[PDB]
């Protein structure tokens, strides 16, 4: 009984805030191996070696 | 039968022009009633510092007596018809008009003509007119309202003409001679500048062939006819604080820069208005209101009243809003009324737009009931559009707002934006202007 | 806020107090605290036991099954 | 809503009606409610009569339970005579509140 | 009235405040190995010929 | 101009402890809360002298313990007061949590969030108290944590070598153990005072479910005085288990020493952990037994959200009574079962009771409710 995501209004709720996040579920793959001290991203581009 | 059917029938306007350049415009509805008036671009934006209480000096004597009719040989006519007289003056424009019978259309146009052409600025008439009005400036200073507007305008607009006040200073008031007035109906009381206008039992072909009886002698290109400078306006984020605890309540008027007459984005920033609304203490709605401040305001008790405005210039203008509370409720009304204006730059919804539309096409209707605003809505469009706009063209206007324009609109000009600030009485809650212009942007979009 | 003048409304209701120094610490002790606590007894005795009596018939053939899986052989025991 | 159990499973609300003992403290059935919102709401809406009934009889039973005793057997609170005196004012609130999230979706 | 290029990016990412919020991992490279420039080559240069790995060829490979 | 009205110290304690409007039907069960604040305390005051005398390496980490009940001076009574006081704070926090459980005190939910927040931190600490004294229960009970701690698929290798000190059993290892153990009884002392501020908003529950609004009375003298004969029948108990018999709540394999010379007879933590042990022995992956066992402490915080009654407190709720007993035997099922060797009977006896843990609070307990709502003609 959680049905207020259930709306016919409020399916605008995640196109509204989904456009800040279109980087957003990978920025820990962005900022964390900034300070992890792996290669995770650092195979990706000639930027850095 | 239709709403849609019902915007087809309503009475077109009809325009002429004179030789000298005098316009002529008409709406005929078939009633024993009418109203007409003359409209003047002349206002307080066009006077410097040294004859800032000009055009309101003017106004006061145009009823006292002309050359034909002296003294209060003016006031006899019109009241012994049954007829009204009245006039205002703005920052921008400044009308007189009449109300009459529709079978006294001759008589009251004469009139008129000889109103704006031939007005005895009289030395006795003078030095008692200065009286009444310094008078008038102690009994303006008790309206809360018309301070904190007049405070606004001198915060927003600061070194330009558009920060000056309609009345003028009350040492101008006392040094106006008869030679400053005389100049000023010269520079400014112009037929390319002024429109006869007139609503209800009026026929186009019998005003205008008044019109050239009366009206034809009016200067058309003048002595050397330089073009009249359009000196712009800027904006300044900036505020004024007059404290005062005596009072029992507070004043406080925010607005950001808005556009000017003729730009299109001012139909969605009307829609987004309507959106946060008004609210009053002797409404009946209270809590169960639509708009959120006016639900919050009712169930806290967090002020006496609120409203939003659009003030528009040629070329700028004001958006923002009005509000009054006691001491201990600024810091609240300040807060949320700032989350609205966020809220619509952000995730505003498709059903708040369709209400918003709603209000407007009602309000607009609402306006254009009686002969007396429909006169005026003709004079004062011809002089701001060049043309009066018909109800069919406002209503396929509002019918292409959707809620993507609004969030684009108002993230145009509200969003991450400097405000003016004015505030009068109790006002130590008042927050500071760093925590203030802080609250025009967000932490997460 | 939660102080004692602005708790609730209450009207209508009167209350009667005597002194600690006019009253005897131990009224009746033994004539009224045994059948008390044995009512209160009788009324919880059916739903907080029989859990812990299931407990008991698991544990009793748990260790006795632990042992005759373990090196007790009397008969399996052959070639 | 079957019409064979009418009076069979009318046999086992009497019996935990009995196996719950709030009407040994002398209680009623809508003494006994939690109090979230919506039951605050009812409560601030009921007259003055039936307020100032309520109020004594939880004081009366929270007496009881600090002395750890109940009342005698005939000043218990009867099955067949337990008024269900708030639920009428609680039904009308919960509506209310069912209204205006409907409103807010559509 | 053209303007100077201080409009950096500020229509393009600046203006929602999407980066202000994670300017510490998104927007947080070219100052660690873009700073190869920065003090080892400068430490390196008051130090010529005193450090070990200068004197490193003279003692391997013997 | 009354000064304890007035005065900015004496004013916050007069509103905490003398003046506090409080319930007047509060039983026996409300005790425990105050007397885990005496065994928060008491365990600060003699871990006080533990660390003064002591040196933790894979060297002399077992001798440094026996130097304290023969050489130290008070050192036998200080050790067992500090080794039986952690069972004594162990206890009272059992009946804390099954009180707020049973009374449908959970309904305070920033209260309840914080105490499951506690609940954490204190079962984090005892496990990193038993490994300090170094014997065969302290290793081969350390080294199994740390089984289901590398079994995180990415991170957990690099995870387990950076608190074993450096790579292994060492002289390091109980450099970080003992680092993360002097220090985190101090975030409970902490945690204990915003635990408290968030109650003070409703004030407490009552036996009955019932607001008690129209029934208060000051907490000064009539529970100050029942906290103080609680607290002194506390240290009645604590004292005749420390002067009596102090080695009866222990394992005496942990007086052999520690060394991976040889697999002991059996591996027992103490008498707390033993819940916790028979369920994730129960499941033969190293990361199915993981989750079970932070899902067996976290699952408290589904409390609020798992209430289907229209009461609030167990009291008035014969059938829901029943299975809260069950809930309890079943725990002490597994606390016999996590003490047993593995074999035939006690892995189909000790994984049927883990999975009857999760059925009761989770499927048994919302449907009793909702057919209990039904009796009542609500
Ligand atoms: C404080 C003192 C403890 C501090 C020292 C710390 C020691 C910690 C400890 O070891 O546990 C003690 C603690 C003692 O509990 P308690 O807080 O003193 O008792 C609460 C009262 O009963 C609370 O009163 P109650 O109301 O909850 O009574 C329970 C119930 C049950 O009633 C009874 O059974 C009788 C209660 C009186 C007992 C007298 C027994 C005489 C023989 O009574 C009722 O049925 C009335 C409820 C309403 C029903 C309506 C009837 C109207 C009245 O735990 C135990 O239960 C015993 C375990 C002891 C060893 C611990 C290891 C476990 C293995
Ligand atoms: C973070 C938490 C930190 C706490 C950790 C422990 C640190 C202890 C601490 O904070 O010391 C605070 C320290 C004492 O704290 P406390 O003793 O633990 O309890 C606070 C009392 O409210 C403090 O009592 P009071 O200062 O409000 O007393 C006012 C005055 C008024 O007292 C009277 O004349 C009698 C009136 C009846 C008093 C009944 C009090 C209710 C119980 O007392 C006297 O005239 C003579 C004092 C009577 C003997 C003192 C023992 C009684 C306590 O407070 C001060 O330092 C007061 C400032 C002194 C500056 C005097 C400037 C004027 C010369
Ligand atoms: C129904 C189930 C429970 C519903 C959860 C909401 C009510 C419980 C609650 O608020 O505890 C928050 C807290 C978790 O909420 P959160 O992630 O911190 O904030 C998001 C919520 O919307 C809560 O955000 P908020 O509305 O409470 O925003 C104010 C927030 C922010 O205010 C502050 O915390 C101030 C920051 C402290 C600065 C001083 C640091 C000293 C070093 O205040 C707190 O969260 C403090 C409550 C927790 C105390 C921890 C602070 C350490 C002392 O509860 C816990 O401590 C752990 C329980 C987590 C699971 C419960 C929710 C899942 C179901
Ligand atoms: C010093 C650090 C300076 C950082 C710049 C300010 C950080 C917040 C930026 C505000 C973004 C817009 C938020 C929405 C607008 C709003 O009204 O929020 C209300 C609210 C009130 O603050 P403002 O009104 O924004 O005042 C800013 C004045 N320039 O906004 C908030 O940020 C919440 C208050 C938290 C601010 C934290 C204070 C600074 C933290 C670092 C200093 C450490 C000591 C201060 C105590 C903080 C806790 C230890
Ligand atoms: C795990 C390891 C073991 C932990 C310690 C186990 C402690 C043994 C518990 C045995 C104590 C038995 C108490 C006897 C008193 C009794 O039951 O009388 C019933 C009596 C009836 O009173 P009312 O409900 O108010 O009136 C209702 C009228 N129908 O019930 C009560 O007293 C309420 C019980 C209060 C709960 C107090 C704590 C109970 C201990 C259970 C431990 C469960 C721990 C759960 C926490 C798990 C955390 C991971
Ligand atoms: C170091 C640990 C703890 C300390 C010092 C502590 C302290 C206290 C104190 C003093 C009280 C008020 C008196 C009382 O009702 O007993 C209290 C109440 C409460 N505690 Fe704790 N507590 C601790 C752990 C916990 C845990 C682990 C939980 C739950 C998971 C919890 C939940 C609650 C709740 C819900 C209440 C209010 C109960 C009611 O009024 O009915 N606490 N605590
Ligand atoms: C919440 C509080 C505490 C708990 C639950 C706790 C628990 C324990 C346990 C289980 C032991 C093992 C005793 C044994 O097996 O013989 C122990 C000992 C030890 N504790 Fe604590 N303790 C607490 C507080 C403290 C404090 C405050 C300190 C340091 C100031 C500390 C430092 C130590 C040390 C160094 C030992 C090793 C000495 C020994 O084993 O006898 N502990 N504690
Ligand atoms: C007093 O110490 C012991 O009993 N310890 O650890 C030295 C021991 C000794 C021998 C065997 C096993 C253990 C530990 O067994 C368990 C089982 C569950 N936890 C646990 C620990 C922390 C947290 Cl947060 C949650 C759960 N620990």
């Amino acid at each position: 009984m959680l049905s207020r995501f259930l709306g016919p209004r409020y399916r605008e709720l995640a196109r509204n805030w989904i456009p800040t996040a279109s980087m957003w579920g990978a920025v820990g793959a962005v900022g964390l191996v900034w300070a992890t001290d792996w290669r995770l991203i650092l195979d990706w581009v000639p930027y850095i070696n | 039968a239709t709403y849609a059917q019902a915007l087809q029938s309503v009475p077109e306007t009809q325009v002429s022009q004179l030789d000298n350049g005098l316009r002529v415009a008409s709406e005929q509805s078939s009633q024993p009633t009418c109203t007409v008036g003359v409209w003047i671009d002349a206002g307080s934006r066009y006077e410097n510092e040294k004859n800032n209480g000009a055009g309101y000096f003017v106004e006061h004597l145009a009823f006292k007596g002309t050359k034909n009719r002296p003294g209060s040989a003016l006031e006899k006519e019109v009241e012994s018809m049954g007829a009204h007289l009245n006039a205002y003056s703005t920052r921008e424009h400044t009308a007189y008009y009449i109300k009459a019978l529709s079978k006294d259309l001759p008589k009251a146009v004469e009139l008129l003509a000889d109103i704006v052409q031939n007005c005895s600025l009289e030395d006795s008439q003078i030095e008692k007119e200065r009286d009444v009005i310094l008078q008038e400036l102690q009994e303006n200073d008790s309206s809360m309202r018309d301070v904190v507007f007049d405070y606004l305008h001198a915060t927003a607009f600061q070194g330009t003409p558009l920060a000056q006040s309609v009345e003028g200073p009350s040492e101008n008031v006392r040094k106006l001679s008869r030679a400053d007035l005389t100049e000023y109906v010269s520079q400014h009381y112009k037929a390319p500048r002024m429109v006869l206008a007139a609503a209800g039992g009026v026929e186009h072909r019998q005003l205008l062939d008044l019109a050239q009886k009366h009206f034809s002698s009016l200067s058309g290109t003048y002595v050397e006819d330089a073009v009249p400078a359009f000196t712009p306006c800027r904006f300044t984020g900036s505020e004024i604080r007059h404290r005062d605890d005596a009072l029992p309540l507070a004043h406080v008027a925010i607005a950001v820069e808005g556009p000017g007459w003729a730009n299109p984005d001012n139909v969605p920033l009307q829609v987004a208005n309507a959106i946060i609304g008004h609210y009053d203490s002797t409404y009946g709605g209270g809590t169960h209101m639509s708009s959120t401040l006016a639900s919050v305001a009712a169930t806290r008790k967090l002020c006496q009243s609120f409203q939003t405005f659009n003030i528009c210039y040629a070329e700028t203008g004001l958006l923002g809003a009005h509000f009054v509370c006691d001491n201990m409720s600024i810091d609240d009304m300040m807060f949320f009324l700032q989350g609205q204006w966020m809220r619509l730059c952000t995730s505003a919804t498709e059903s708040e737009v369709v209400r918003g539309k709603n209000i407007l096409r009602n309000a607009l209707v609402s306006h254009l009931d009686g002969t007396t605003p429909v006169c005026e809505d003709i004079g004062r469009s011809l002089l701001t559009y060049g043309r009066r706009i018909p109800l069919a063209e406002w209503e396929s206007r509002i019918a292409e707002v959707d809620a993507s324009v609004v969030r684009e609109v108002c993230s145009k000009y509200f969003y991450d934006q400097c405000p003016a600030v004015a505030g009068l009485g109790p006002i130590e809650q008042l927050p500071d202007y760093n925590r203030i212009r802080s609250g025009m942007f967000w932490l997460r979009f | 806020g939660r102080e004692f003048g602005h708790l609730t409304r209450m009207r209508h209701v009167i209350t009667y107090s005597l002194s600690p120094f006019e009253q005897r610490a131990f009224p009746h002790y033994f004539t009224k605290g045994i059948p008390n606590v044995l009512r209160r007894t009788r009324a919880c005795i059916l739903r907080v036991a029989p859990p812990f009596v299931v407990f008991y018939l698991v544990y009793t053939w748990g260790t006795q099954e632990f042992e005759k899986s373990k090196r007790k052989n009397p008969a399996a025991y052959e070639n | 809503a079957v019409a064979a159990s009418s009076k069979w499973l009318e046999g086992i609300r009497k019996w935990y009606y009995n196996a719950a003992g709030f009407n040994k403290l002398g209680l009623m059935r809508d003494d006994t409610i939690y109090e979230d919102d919506d039951v605050k709401e009812a409560i601030r809406r009921l007259p003055e009569n039936l307020y100032n009934d309520r109020v004594f009889r939880i004081k009366r039973a929270l007496d009881l339970t600090m002395r750890q005793q109940i009342l005698p057997k005939e000043q218990w609170t009867k099955y067949e005579e337990d008024k269900f005196y708030l639920e009428p004012y609680l039904k009308e609130v919960i509506r209310e509140r069912k209204e205006r999230e409907e409103w807010a979706k559509k | 009235a053209a303007p100077t290029l201080t409009a950096r990016l500020y229509s393009l990412l600046f203006r929602r405040t999407s980066t202000f919020a994670l300017t510490i991992a998104v927007g947080a490279l070219f100052f660690e190995r873009a700073f190869d420039q920065g003090a080892d080559a400068i430490y390196e240069h008051i130090n010529q010929g005193k450090l070990w790995k200068h004197i490193k060829h003279k003692y391997e490979n013997k | 101009t009354n000064i304890r009205k007035s005065h900015p110290l004496m004013k916050i304690i007069n509103n905490a402890f003398i003046d506090l409007p409080a319930p007047s039907n509060i039983s026996s069960w409300w005790n425990f809360g105050s007397l885990l604040g005496i065994c928060l305390i008491l365990q600060i005051l003699t871990g006080l002298f533990l660390a003064m005398h002591y040196t933790s390496d894979t060297t002399t980490a077992f001798s440094s313990v026996t130097h304290i009940c023969r050489d130290v001076n008070y050192g036998w009574v200080i050790r067992y007061l500090h080794a039986n006081g952690a069972s004594m704070f162990f206890i009272c926090l059992f009946i804390h949590v099954g009180r707020g459980l049973y009374y449908g005190s959970y309904m305070f939910l920033e209260t309840w969030n914080i105490g499951v927040v506690l609940l954490f931190t204190v079962m984090a600490t005892a496990f990193m108290g038993y490994v300090l004294p170094w014997g065969q229960m302290s290793f081969w009970g350390a080294t199994v944590i740390t089984n289901l701690l590398s079994a995180i698929p990415y991170i957990g290798t690099d995870l387990v070598e950076w608190i074993w000190g450096g790579f292994s059993v060492d002289k390091a290892t109980l450099t970080r153990f003992f680092a993360f153990h002097f220090i985190l009884p101090f975030i409970i002392t902490a945690l204990a005072a915003v635990h408290l501020l968030f109650l003070h908003e409703t004030g407490s529950n009552n036996p009955t479910g019932i607001s008690s609004d129209m029934d208060k009375i000051p907490f000064h003298p009539y529970y100050t005085i029942k906290d103080i004969l609680g607290a002194l029948f506390m240290m009645l108990i604590l004292l005749i288990l420390v002067l009596f018999s102090p080695d009866l709540l222990g394992d005496p394999d942990n007086y052999t020493p520690a060394n991976p010379l040889n697999t002991p007879p059996h591996i027992k933590p103490e008498w707390y952990f033993l819940f916790a042990y028979a369920i994730l022995r129960s499941i033969p992956n190293k990361l199915g037994g993981v989750l079970a066992l932070v899902a067996s402490i976290l699952i408290l915080i589904l409390m609020p959200m798992l209430h289907t009654s229209k009461q609030r407190s167990m009291m008035f709720r014969p059938l829901s009574q029943c299975l809260f007993w069950m809930l309890v035997a079943d725990l002490i099922t597994l606390t016999w079962i996590g003490g047993q060797p593995v074999e035939h009977p006690f892995i189909i006896i000790g994984q049927l009771a883990s999975i009857l843990y999760f059925l009761i609070i989770l499927v048994l307990m919302p449907i009793t409710s909702i057919i209990e709502n039904n009796l009542l003609k609500w």
